[PDB]
């Protein structure tokens, strides 16, 4: 399993306990893209797998230096690849104002 | 980046 510090952050980013994460990434910078291959787990992934996207929470991890270069689930896709795949303009919006790749 | 696991 990942650390307890990266399963704490987690759970804190599913909670939507946005005051709690802010403060483990001040503290814990580097936990911020940790990342688990094959359900590729992460902070992230805790935001994007959900349909009605918590953007409040997604703003803090981008304030945290959060990238989207990296895949966000079990199918290896990425931000843009999950956005592309849901037809979520507004995500794809998103992630294009923070320089989000788009693969080919 | 990949986590330590």
């Amino acid at each position: 399993i990942a650390s307890a510090e990266l399963r704490e952050l987690m759970k804190a980013v599913s909670e939507g306990h946005y005051e709690t994460v802010n403060t483990i990434l001040d503290k814990d910078p580097e936990l911020v893209n940790q990342y688990a291959p094959p359900t590729y787990d992460s902070p992230l992934a805790r935001v994007l797998n959900k349909k009605h996207i918590d953007y409040k929470m997604l703003d803090i991890l981008v304030k945290h230096h959060v990238d989207f270069d990296y895949p966000i689930n079990y199918h290896k896709e990425t931000p843009i690849e999950l956005a592309c795949k849901n037809q979520d303009l507004q995500l794809f919006k998103y992630l294009v104002q923070h320089n989000a790749p788009i693969s080919e | 980046v990949d986590a330590v696991n």
